[PDB]
C-alpha cells in the first residue's frame, strides 16, 4: 500500500497520480512525464546545463559555453545535500520516476523509443535530482529571475555625458531610464500602501 | 504574463475568480505539462512549465494561485579590480582575495571538444574582464544560494489552505515573481516575491558599482518589505508584468520601464467597465486583451489633437479619423491572413516616424537603435512571446503628456519644435508609406495579421521536436502560452471550486518509433484558437468519471 502508485489519464490524457508518500507520488509524476515528454525533457536538460553541442553540433558550442558561465553547479549539489530527507525525497521520486520509465524504454526502443531520439541520432540516459533542479535553475530563474543590462546602462550614461555634459547627460539617463515613475499603473493601489524606500539616482557610487 | 483575480466584491454568481496567462512563447510540443497530485498532502490538480514538481498554475479545492513574471530588480554588477601583478585575484575589503574557477569541457558531435574557465567572486559569475582597465564584471544574484529552496517552496505551496499558510512559501520563493491567491471564501491576494539586496546608501541600482568591499550589500530585504496586498479595496487584482506598487523600482534593463504608458490599463478597462463580472465575462477579457492594439489608446488623443484644424480632404486627418472608428481590436478578414481594418499598420509606420525623429534623435548612436522599435516588430513566424509598448514609445508617451508626465525633460525631444509639427510629419511619412503600398482607397486596404507559431526549437533555440513538428495557426493573440481559470463558491454548482485550462498542442509529445504520434498530440490545438477550455478535475469521483486509462505501479524505493 505504501508501495502502490495509481496513475489516472483524463480524455485529455492528463494524469492524476495517487500515492501515499513523499518519494511515491513524486515518482508517479516523473514516471507520466517521461511517457509524455522525454525528448523535450531530454533536450531541456541540455539546454539547461550547456550539453548541446554533444548531440548537435558545433553550432551550440558558444550556446554551451554561455549557459555553464552563468551558474555554479557545485553550489547547486550543495543546496540539494542541505535538504531535509522529506525535501530531498521530492526531487529524488521524480528522478526515479523518469528513469523507471526511462529503462523500459532503452529495454524496448522498437515500439517505445520516441521517434526523435532516432532522428537525432542518440538514446535518453537517467536522471539525478540535480538535473530536476536544473530544469527549474535553467528555465525559470535564468530566464525570467536573472535580467540586467548595467554594463550597457553605464556605456549610455557615458555617452549621454559625453554628448550633454556630466548634469545634463545624468538628467537625460534619467528621463530615457527613470528609476521609478509615479504615473505607473500599480497592481497595488496607492491607497493600500507604496514602498517605502527611496533610491540614488544619479550615479552616486562611483561619486 | 497576464492575470486578473476577482475577489467578492467584483465577482458575479461566485466569491473570487482568478484568470492566468502565463507568457512564455509557444512551444511544439507545450511549454507546460498537466498533472494532478494526490496524497502525501497533496490534492492538487492544474499545469506547470516544463513539469517542474511545483505547479505553478493549480489549485487543491481550497485555495487556487498562479504567477506572472516580476522583474523587479534582483540583481546588481559588481565591478572587480583586479592587477596585471595577480592573475585570478580581486581586490576586497583590503586584500587581494583569490578567485574561485573550474574547468568545462564542452563535447560536440562531430567536433572537435573545448575547454574553458568559469570565474566566480564572493559577488557570483564572472561575466566578462577588461584587461585594459583591470576590471572583470560579476553579476550578483540576490536570489544566489535560494534556487533549491524556491523550487520547494512553488511545491509547498500547493498544500496551503489559507493565506498565512500561503504566505509562509511566498516568503521562502527567492525569485523575482508575482503570486496571486484566491479562495472558497473569496479572498483575493498577491505578493511581488523575491530576494531583493539591502543595498547601502548612495546605489544607484541601475549601472554597476564597485566590487572592493564599500559598495557591498548590507544583506537582503525583509519578507515585509516586499510589495502585498490582501482583499485590496478595489475589489481585483490585475497584472500584466506592470509596477507591483507605488515607488517600486523596476528591472534595471534598459528597455523594460514602468510609466504612464502600460498594457495593464487595457486589463483595468475591462474589469471597470461593469460593477461585477461573471466567470464567462472574466474568461472573455482574454479574447479582448488577445486582440487589443495597445498603441492606440495611448497616441489616439495626441493625434487627434494634431489634426484636429485640418481639412477634411487632408490625408494626415483621414488617417486620424480611421483610427478614430476604431476600439483597436483586431479581427481576421474571410482570407486567415488579413486584418479587417488597417489601425495597427498606420500606428506602426506613424510610432516609427516619431520613434526615429524624437527618441532616436536624441540618444547618441549606437544607443539610439535601443529607442526605434515600434512593439510591432516579429517574424513571418509572428512574434516570439507578447506584444508590449515600447520603450521608446513609453518615452515618448511621457514626452506628448507634457507637464502632465512626472519625468523631467531634461532633453526636449521634439528639439524645440512644436509636437504637432513632428507628429504631422510622422502622419505625412505614413500617408505616402501606406498609400504607396496600398493604394489611396483606405478602406479597402488589406493589411497583414500577425500569425502565431508553436515551434520546435525550444525558448533556448534548442531543438525540443523535429522541425515538421512545428504548428501554425493563423491568429495571433497577445495571451497566455496557456490559460487557466478558477472559479470559487459558485452560485450555479454546489461545487466549492470549478476550474478550466488549456495546454496546447496538448498533454502528450509522444511520437512512436513508426512515426504514430499520440492520442493526445494534438487534441488542444483547436481548442486554444477558439478560446475554448477543458475541465481540470480534482476529486477522486471527477476523475474516475473522466478516465480514459489508468495504470497501478507497485514500487519499493
Ligand atoms: C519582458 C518580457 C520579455 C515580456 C514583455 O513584458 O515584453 N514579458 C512577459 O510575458 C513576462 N514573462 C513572464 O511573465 C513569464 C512568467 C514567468 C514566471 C511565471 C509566470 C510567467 C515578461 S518577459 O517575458
Ligand atoms: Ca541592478
Amino acid at each position: 500500500s505504501s508501495s502502490e502508485i495509481k496513475i489516472v489519464r483524463d480524455e485529455y490524457g492528463m494524469p492524476h497520480i495517487y500515492a501515499n508518500d513523499t518519494w511515491h507520488l513524486f515518482y508517479g509524476y516523473g514516471y507520466v512525464v517521461a511517457q509524455d515528454r522525454l525528448f523535450q525533457m531530454e533536450m531541456a536538460r541540455r539546454s539547461t546545463q550547456g550539453t548541446v553541442a554533444e548531440v548537435l553540433g558545433k553550432d551550440f558550442v558558444k550556446f554551451d559555453k554561455d549557459i555553464r558561465r552563468n551558474y555554479w553547479p557545485d553550489a547547486i549539489r550543495a543546496q540539494i545535500a542541505a535538504l531535509s530527507p522529506e525535501d530531498m525525497s521530492i526531487l529524488q521520486g521524480y528522478a526515479d520516476g523518469m528513469n523507471a520509465w526511462i529503462d523500459k524504454v532503452n529495454t524496448n526502443p522498437e515500439t517505445l523509443l520516441p521517434k526523435q531520439f532516432n532522428t537525432f541520432g542518440f538514446t535518453p540516459k537517467r536522471w539525478e535530482p540535480f538535473d530536476v533542479a536544473m530544469i527549474f535553475v535553467g528555465t525559470m530563474a535564468n530566464r525570467f529571475s536573472d535580467s540586467t543590462s548595467e554594463i550597457d546602462n553605464l556605456a549610455l550614461l557615458t555617452a549621454l555625458k559625453d554628448k550633454y555634459g556630466v548634469s545634463q547627460g545624468m538628467a537625460v539617463f534619467n528621463q530615457l531610464k527613470w528609476l521609478v515613475n509615479p504615473s505607473a499603473p500599480t497592481t497595488i493601489a496607492v491607497q493600500e500602501s507604496n514602498y517605502p524606500l527611496k533610491f540614488n539616482q544619479q550615479n552616486s557610487q562611483t561619486a | 504574463s497576464n492575470m486578473w483575480v476577482i475577489g467578492k466584491s467584483k465577482a458575479q454568481d461566485a466569491k473570487a475568480i482568478m484568470v492566468n496567462g502565463p507568457q512564455f512563447g509557444w512551444y511544439a510540443p507545450a511549454y507546460t505539462y498537466g498533472i494532478g497530485l494526490h496524497g502525501a498532502g497533496y490534492d492538487v490538480t492544474g499545469n506547470t512549465p516544463f513539469a517542474y514538481p511545483g505547479l505553478v498554475f493549480g489549485h487543491n479545492g481550497v485555495i487556487s494561485w498562479g504567477s506572472t513574471a516580476g522583474f523587479g530588480d534582483d540583481v546588481d554588477i559588481f565591478a572587480e579590480r583586479l592587477s596585471a601583478e595577480k592573475p585570478g585575484y580581486y581586490l576586497h575589503n583590503g586584500k587581494w582575495v583569490k578567485m574561485l574557477s573550474r574547468e568545462e569541457t564542452i563535447t560536440v558531435k562531430n567536433g572537435q571538444a573545448e575547454t574553458f574557465t568559469v570565474w566566480r567572486t564572493v559577488h557570483g559569475n564572472i561575466l566578462q574582464t577588461d584587461q585594459t582597465t583591470q576590471t572583470a564584471y560579476a553579476k550578483s544574484r540576490a536570489w544566489d544560494g535560494k534556487e533549491v529552496a524556491s523550487l520547494l517552496a512553488w511545491t509547498h505551496q500547493m498544500k496551503a489552505k489559507n493565506w498565512q499558510e500561503w504566505t509562509q512559501q511566498a516568503a521562502k520563493q527567492a525569485l523575482t515573481i508575482n503570486w496571486y491567491y484566491a479562495d472558497v471564501n473569496g479572498n483575493i491576494g498577491y505578493v511581488h516575491t523575491g530576494a531583493y539586496p539591502d543595498r547601502q546608501s548612495g546605489h544607484d541600482p541601475r549601472l554597476p558599482v564597485p566590487g572592493t568591499g564599500k559598495w557591498d550589500w548590507k544583506g537582503l530585504l525583509p519578507f515585509e518589505m516586499n510589495p502585498k496586498v490582501y482583499n485590496p479595496q478595489s475589489g481585483y487584482i490585475a497584472n500584466w508584468n506592470n509596477s507591483p506598487q507605488k515607488d517600486y523600482p523596476a528591472s534595471d534593463l534598459f528597455a523594460f520601464l514602468w510609466g504612464g504608458a502600460d498594457r495593464v490599463t487595457e486589463i483595468d478597462r475591462l474589469l471597470e467597465q461593469k460593477p461585477r463580472l461573471t466567470a464567462d465575462q472574466a474568461w472573455d477579457v482574454i479574447r479582448q486583451t488577445s486582440r487589443q492594439d495597445l498603441n492606440l489608446r495611448l497616441f489616439l488623443p495626441t493625434l487627434q489633437a494634431a489634426t484636429s484644424g485640418l481639412t477634411q480632404s487632408d490625408p494626415r486627418r483621414q488617417l486620424v479619423e480611421t483610427l478614430t472608428r476604431w476600439d483597436g481590436i483586431n479581427l481576421l478578414n474571410d482570407d486567415g491572413k488579413t486584418w479587417q481594418q488597417p489601425g495597427s499598420a498606420i500606428l506602426n509606420v506613424w510610432l516609427t516616424s516619431m520613434l526615429k525623429r524624437t527618441v532616436v534623435a536624441a540618444v547618441p548612436m549606437p544607443f539610439d537603435k535601443w529607442y526605434s522599435a515600434s512593439g510591432y516588430e516579429t517574424t513571418q513566424d509572428g512574434p516570439t512571446g507578447s506584444l508590449n509598448i515600447s520603450v521608446g514609445a513609453k518615452i515618448l508617451y511621457e514626452a506628448v503628456q507634457g507637464d502632465k508626465s512626472p519625468i523631467p525633460q531634461a532633453v526636449d525631444l521634439f528639439a524645440g519644435k512644436p509636437q504637432q509639427e513632428v507628429v504631422l510629419a510622422a502622419l505625412e511619412d505614413t500617408w505616402e508609406t501606406l498609400s504607396k503600398r496600398y493604394g489611396n482607397n483606405v478602406s479597402n486596404w488589406k493589411t497583414p495579421a500577425m500569425a502565431l507559431t508553436f515551434r520546435a526549437n525550444n525558448f533556448f533555440g534548442v531543438p525540443q521536436a523535429a522541425a515538421e513538428e512545428t504548428r501554425h495557426q493563423a491568429e495571433y493573440q497577445n495571451r497566455g502560452t496557456e490559460n487557466d481559470m478558477i472559479v470559487f463558491s459558485p452560485t450555479t454548482s454546489d461545487r466549492p471550486v470549478l476550474a478550466w485550462d488549456v495546454v496546447a498542442p496538448g498533454q502528450s509529445g509522444f511520437i512512436a518509433p513508426d512515426g504514430t504520434v499520440d492520442k493526445h498530440y494534438e487534441d488542444q490545438l483547436k481548442m486554444y484558437e477558439n478560446f475554448g477550455r477543458k475541465s481540470l478535475w480534482l476529486t477522486k469521483q471527477d476523475v474516475e468519471a473522466h478516465k480514459e486509462s489508468q495504470e497501478v505501479l507497485h514500487v519499493q524505493r
